[PDB]
């Protein structure tokens, strides 16, 4: 395609594995299974499914702190997750998993106005290149954001060729780094 | 604040201020270096997603580099140094556009218009996406025409 | 009022109730009442008084939260305005009163550097047009603003013309968002 | 980061740019339209005001009728989306020329210059208050004279 | 998002720009006046740390005198207010350049070309640091020619 | 030095220490000992040393918030520097005293993925100026940045001329400002 006579269109496509060394990349396979690799080597698998994995009601995260034995990127990564949930005030939704040091987190997503929709939220952005796909609606919906899935699990995994519906991207772990903290109920006089 | 990261390469170039991206940045595509001309603009411009890009291949090359490796990966400087190196804001309106059912950057694809004879290019802009669908070059045929009338007066 | 022959000065006000759809909108009715408005519905009541409603010194938001019988909108005003104290250490000063889903918030303003100054300092910029009137003087000090009033009331209400002194304005609201959490005290080494 | 949302008023105009203060935006009741040439300047200023009301009215509309209304009010869409339609150090700045006796904005009166006979308009710059008063127009006669000398210019 | 505070020391001048550093805000140094062709960068540079140590010094100046100060002093307006003052991602730049051995500018020493004749200056910019070493003036020569050539163009 | 003819180089240097009055100025005299400014007649010694002062593992911030004995400033200055620590998880690491208002905090220091780490990294940043004499390598090293002293101990002090190694700057702390609560971990569910 020629413009003017003398310009030719031409286009780019950026191989953003290359920044896998330095930034957290983020993208999907299919409907379901999401994944946010660190590097090499290791990352999150982040799934929404009706099975749970968690049947009891502890985030025991003192105790993981305090034996520390999990990888510190995939813990801040889980921590700005967490922290960019908005008006996130049900503490039995979420459930987790620490022992050993792996990372074993469940939102339960169990219609305007709830838990699940910001937990939905939050993680359309961690996973922005491919999520659409797996809302019900995928757009003109942002409060009443809704998916049939009932649990949100994000688990450590090892590092496979993923990326099979989203190429690999930082930008949404970027963009959840500034949310961090902003939409945050108080829970106490002193923080 | 706002962004400050500078892009350094000059090394064997016709003149400074430039920048190349190698085989290894690209998709299916080889060596391609934008001039002087295209990549200063992106010193002063707060909405273009490509010089956000730029700016962070350039930081991960810079680091890589530099900076010794740790055992196990951390990703602490990233976090540190993001606001520095892109405009977040830029994101938000990337995803408030995607959840408005407006086209929107998804960061992966760009265009550049590149002078037959001369070489010469522009700054390279995001090919939108909708959906899981790009544009389809007609539907911001308008806005090419506009970038060749940029350059001309150049 | 013509300047270089051919140019008139021309003057425009915006009307910025119509962005009481989309954010909250804050403005002065008089001295001691000042208003927050969320949509045409609901929104929070600030006042200045020497009147106690509490009369106690417990702050129960984590019951608040397990119930979830509040208005998201406005917990997440009262959150940002508590995160928008600086220097904030009595937890004494801060009553509240959520039975019922319905939110009473009150502080204990009983001269310079101490809990009384900031929450006040606060306030003046949750509803920054108009609020200069209920302090003492409307500049030249700031580090420590005193009004003669003890306590500040925050109380949800439903819609009214409440703006009588000031236009209403996102401006004030929008201003504390960054506000957040930069001029927070450490109560714990984990927060 | 700083803004980026892009104000799109452009079908059924002369020219494709510019913005329209609609009767519902404006106190009085009248229908303000402003040119692409002073409207343009609110992609690269940092420090006005109008500009930051006008991304804030264009938001207010697109998120209206883009956006799915929940059953009860929601302020989660501008609490994420604010620092991409305003710059809040602005607002800062504003509040600090309070704090300290100065003439400031509060963001709710504006004034502009108005061609007689071609109609054409500066960008609308923010009529200052002092504790409770707006200022007179001779208190910043000559910011309105160097305004007129920048149209001559143009 | 953007700084916004604005320089004002229009008393006296021969133009109503300009902005003047006395003996105290300098080291070992007398009174040092710049005009408002260089002191009008300020207002749109993003990347320039004599502009954001010149809002912090006016910052103070109005501050010490338009406030009345509290018995023992608080830090709480800076902390408010420094992001419109400086770019804080400026300094994440420097403090970027610092770790990975760069040239950076720890905010102490500027320098500018002075006119023999007609007194005209430009904007300073930062004179960098290695391990405790300034540069030589030789190791940025070719940006005093640039900015000579800069001057000599306007 | 003549450039072009007529082009005269000149050069300033900016004296911050007039910037006392209204933000913290950072400075080092040596190697271990580093000095942050409050205006006059107060201000922070942060020294690097093998000498520990506190032998216990309490910290006991709330006591200090509620008994409010303490220098407004400091404090807040001491939340920036502990909000500033990215992935702190080691509790027990961090002592502190608080008894008749002083301030005295104690970081066990005792290679890349350890609590040290954060903790040098955010005072190499507070001490901006001279900090990179007190580190074993001055540049090159980040996420394993590391110095032979056990504990970094941060007390408050009086004002003395101790700027020697480096100028008095306040660009460290402004810089760190917007570092609070960025690489914080979640120990609680709700916040
Ligand atoms: C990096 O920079 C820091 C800060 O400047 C610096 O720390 C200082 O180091 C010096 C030398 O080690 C310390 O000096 C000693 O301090 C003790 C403690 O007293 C001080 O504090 C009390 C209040 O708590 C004050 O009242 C008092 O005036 C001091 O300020 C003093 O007791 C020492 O004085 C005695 O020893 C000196 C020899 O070192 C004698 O010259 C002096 O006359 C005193 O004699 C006493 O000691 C004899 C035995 O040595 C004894 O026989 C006599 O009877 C008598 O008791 C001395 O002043 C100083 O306190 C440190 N200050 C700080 C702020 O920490 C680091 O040393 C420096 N490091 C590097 C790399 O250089
Ligand atoms: C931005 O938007 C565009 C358009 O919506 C989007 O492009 C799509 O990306 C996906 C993911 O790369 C592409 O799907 C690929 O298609 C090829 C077809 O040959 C397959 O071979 C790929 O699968 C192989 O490679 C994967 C990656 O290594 C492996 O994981 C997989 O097992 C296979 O080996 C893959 O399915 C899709 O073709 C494009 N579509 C278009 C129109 O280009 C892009 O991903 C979006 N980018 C971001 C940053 O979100
Ligand atoms: C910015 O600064 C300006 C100047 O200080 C400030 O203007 C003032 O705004 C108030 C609020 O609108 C005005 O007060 C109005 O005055 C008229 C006088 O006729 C009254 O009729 C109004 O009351 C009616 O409408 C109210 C709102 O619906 C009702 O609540 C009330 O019951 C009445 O029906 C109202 O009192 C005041 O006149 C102006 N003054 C000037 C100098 O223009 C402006 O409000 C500030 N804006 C912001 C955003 O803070
Ligand atoms: C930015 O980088 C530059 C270059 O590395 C750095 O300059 C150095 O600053 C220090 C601190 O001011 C200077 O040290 C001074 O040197 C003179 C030499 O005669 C001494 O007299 C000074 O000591 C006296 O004054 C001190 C208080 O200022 C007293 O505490 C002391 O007891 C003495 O009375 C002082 O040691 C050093 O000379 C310069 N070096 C150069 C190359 O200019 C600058 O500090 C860095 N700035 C920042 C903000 O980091
Ligand atoms: C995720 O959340 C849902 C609720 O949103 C949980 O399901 C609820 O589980 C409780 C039991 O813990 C159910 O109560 C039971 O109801 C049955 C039928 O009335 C009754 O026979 C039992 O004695 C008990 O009262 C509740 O009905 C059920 N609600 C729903 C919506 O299913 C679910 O358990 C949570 N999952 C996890 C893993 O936390
Ligand atoms: C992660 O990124 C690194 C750096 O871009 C990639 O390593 C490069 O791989 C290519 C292809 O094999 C080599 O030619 C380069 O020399 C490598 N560079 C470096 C600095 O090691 C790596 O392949 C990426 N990893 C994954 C899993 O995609
Ligand atoms: C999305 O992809 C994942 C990964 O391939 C699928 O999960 C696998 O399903 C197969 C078939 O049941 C199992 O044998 C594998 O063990 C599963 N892998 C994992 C990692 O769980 C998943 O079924 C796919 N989802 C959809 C909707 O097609
Ligand atoms: C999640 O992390 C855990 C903990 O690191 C992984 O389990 C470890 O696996 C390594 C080998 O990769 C073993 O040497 C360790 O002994 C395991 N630790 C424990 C406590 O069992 C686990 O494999 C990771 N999960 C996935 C799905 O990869
Ligand atoms: C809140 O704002 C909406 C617009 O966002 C206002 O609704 C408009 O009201 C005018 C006057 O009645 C109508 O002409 C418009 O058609 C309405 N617009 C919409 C989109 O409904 C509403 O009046 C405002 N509410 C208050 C209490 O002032
Ligand atoms: C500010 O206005 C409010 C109401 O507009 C005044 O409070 C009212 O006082 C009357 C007379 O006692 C009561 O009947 C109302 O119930 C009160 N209303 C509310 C909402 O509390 C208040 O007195 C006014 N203040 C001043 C100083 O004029
Ligand atoms: C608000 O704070 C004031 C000041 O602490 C409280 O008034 C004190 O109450 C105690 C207990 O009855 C008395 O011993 C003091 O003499 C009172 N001090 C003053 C200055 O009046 C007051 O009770 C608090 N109000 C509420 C509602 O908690
Ligand atoms: C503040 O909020 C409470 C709780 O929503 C309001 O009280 C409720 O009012 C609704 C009708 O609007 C009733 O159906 C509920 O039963 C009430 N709840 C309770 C617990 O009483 C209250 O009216 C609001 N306050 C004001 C001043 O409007
Ligand atoms: C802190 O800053 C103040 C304000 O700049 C300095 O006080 C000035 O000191 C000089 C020299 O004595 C006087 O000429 C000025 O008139 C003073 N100004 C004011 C406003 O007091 C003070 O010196 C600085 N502190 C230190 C320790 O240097
Ligand atoms: C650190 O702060 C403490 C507490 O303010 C200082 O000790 C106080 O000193 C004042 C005089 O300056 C006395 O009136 C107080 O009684 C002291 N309080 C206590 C609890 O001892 C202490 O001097 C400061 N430290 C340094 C090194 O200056
Ligand atoms: C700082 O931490 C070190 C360990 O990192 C502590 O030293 C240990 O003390 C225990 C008993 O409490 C001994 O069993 C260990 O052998 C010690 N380890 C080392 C390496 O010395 C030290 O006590 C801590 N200091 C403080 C003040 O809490
Ligand atoms: C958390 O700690 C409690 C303490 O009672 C324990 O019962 C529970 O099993 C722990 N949870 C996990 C997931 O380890
Ligand atoms: C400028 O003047 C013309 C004619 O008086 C008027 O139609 C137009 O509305 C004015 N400008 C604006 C933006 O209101
Ligand atoms: C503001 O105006 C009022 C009169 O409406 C006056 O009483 C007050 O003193 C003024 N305040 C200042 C700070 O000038
Ligand atoms: C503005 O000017 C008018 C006369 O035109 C005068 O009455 C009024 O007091 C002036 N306002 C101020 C605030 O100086
Ligand atoms: C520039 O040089 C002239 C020479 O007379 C001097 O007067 C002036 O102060 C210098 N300006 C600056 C900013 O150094
Ligand atoms: C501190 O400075 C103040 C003025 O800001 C002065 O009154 C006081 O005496 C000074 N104190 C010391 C110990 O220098
Ligand atoms: C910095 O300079 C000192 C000598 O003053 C030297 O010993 C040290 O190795 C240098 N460090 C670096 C990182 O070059």
């Amino acid at each position: 395609s020629l413009y003017k006579g003398v310009y030719e269109l031409q286009t780019l496509e950026l191989n953003m594995e290359t920044l896998n060394m330095t930034m957290p990349l983020s993208c999907t396979k299919n409907n379901s299974h999401h994944y946010i690799m660190v590097g090499n080597e290791t990352g999150l698998e982040l799934t929404l499914t009706n099975t749970s994995i968690i049947n009891h009601k502890f985030c025991n995260l003192s105790d993981a702190h305090k034996k520390n034995l999990y990888d510190h990127a995939l813990m801040s990564i889980i921590s700005t997750f967490h922290l960019s949930i908005p008006n996130f005030n049900q503490y039995e939704a979420m459930s987790c998993d620490f022992n050993g040091g792996k990372i074993s987190v469940q939102y339960n997503l169990s219609h305007c106005g709830t838990v699940a929709n910001g937990v939905l939220q939050t993680f359309m952005r961690m996973a922005w290149g491919g999520s659409y796909i797996a809302l019900d609606s995928g757009c003109g919906n942002w409060d009443c954001i809704m998916t049939s899935y009932q649990y949100l699990i994000i688990q450590n995994t090892t590092w496979e060729d993923h990326c099979q519906f989203s190429r690999p991207s930082p930008i949404g772990y970027l963009g959840l780094l500034s949310q961090r903290t902003r939409d945050i109920y108080i829970s106490r006089r002193l923080l | 604040g706002t962004f400050t990261w500078t892009l350094s390469d000059s090394e064997g170039k016709d003149t400074p201020g430039g920048y190349c991206l190698t085989r290894w940045m690209l998709i299916e595509a080889e060596l391609k270096c934008f001039g002087n001309t295209a990549v200063a603009k992106c010193n002063e411009k707060h909405d273009e997603e490509f010089c956000d890009m730029l700016r962070l291949f350039d930081f991960n090359k810079q680091a890589i580099q530099r900076l010794k490796a740790p055992a196990q990966m951390s990703i602490q400087l990233i976090n540190k140094a993001v606001n520095a190196l892109i405009n977040d804001q830029l994101i938000m309106k990337n995803h408030l556009r995607d959840i408005m059912c407006i086209p929107y950057c998804n960061y992966s694809k760009y265009w550049y218009l590149n002078h037959t004879t001369t070489g010469r290019t522009s700054l390279p802009k995001c090919w939108l996406v909708s959906n899981g669908s790009y544009l389809n070059e007609t539907h911001f045929s308008d806005d090419i025409e506009q970038q060749a009338d940029n350059m001309i007066t150049e």
